[PDB]
Parts: structure tokens; C-alpha cells; sequence
């Protein structure tokens, strides 16, 4: 039983350098309203631990 | 200050997104074989204009 299914343009993968800690932040918020499931997202650069 | 004035609207307009994201009624009108009347085939259809 499935009723529903979409596809789109791949996010998760934008890494910058190669090493040090972590590379890129990413950060979503999920959040489910009205039946609607809202996803955002964002990667920004970064370089610490913690 | 007896009255106002509005220059009243001479038409109307409407404008939707591209309308593009047809529902595949090709697939079960256009298929080349259909299915028994005792074992009727079936197909979902969900998230497309139809």
C-alpha cells in the first residue's frame, strides 16, 4: 500500500574542502501542519567542533 | 468635498503556473491491452492535473 511518492533534485550532498572536523553545516526543520509535512533546509560553511 | 471618484477596472485577469504536470490518462486510455471485466486492472492516480 503506497499513496503517495515524489522525486526532485538531490540537497544533502554540496561538501566544501576535504578535511578538517566538518566540512558544511546542514540544518532542517520538520514540521507537520494540516495534513501538509513542510521541510526546510540550509548548508553553510563551518569550522569547529561542537 | 461633495463626491469620490474611482477609475473603475476595465477587465480582468487571471494567471495560474504553467500547467504541466499532466495526469497520465494516456496509460489507461492508449494502453495496448486492457484487462479482463472479471480481473479489471486498476491504476492510482494522485498528485498531476488531470
Amino acid at each position: 500500500n503506497c499513496t503517495f511518492e515524489y522525486v526532485s533534485q538531490p540537497f544533502l550532498m554540496d561538501l566544501e574542502g576535504k578535511q578538517g572536523n566538518f566540512k558544511n553545516l546542514r540544518e532542517f526543520v520538520f514540521k507537520n501542519i494540516d495534513g501538509y509535512f513542510k521541510i526546510y533546509s540550509k548548508h553553510t560553511p563551518i569550522n569547529l567542533v561542537r | 468635498q461633495t463626491s469620490n471618484f474611482r477609475v473603475q477596472p476595465t477587465e480582468s485577469i487571471v494567471r495560474f503556473p504553467n500547467i504541466t504536470n499532466l495526469c497520465p490518462f494516456g496509460e489507461v486510455f492508449n494502453a495496448t491491452r486492457f484487462a479482463s471485466v472479471y480481473a479489471w486492472n486498476r491504476k492510482r492516480i494522485s498528485n498531476c492535473v488531470a
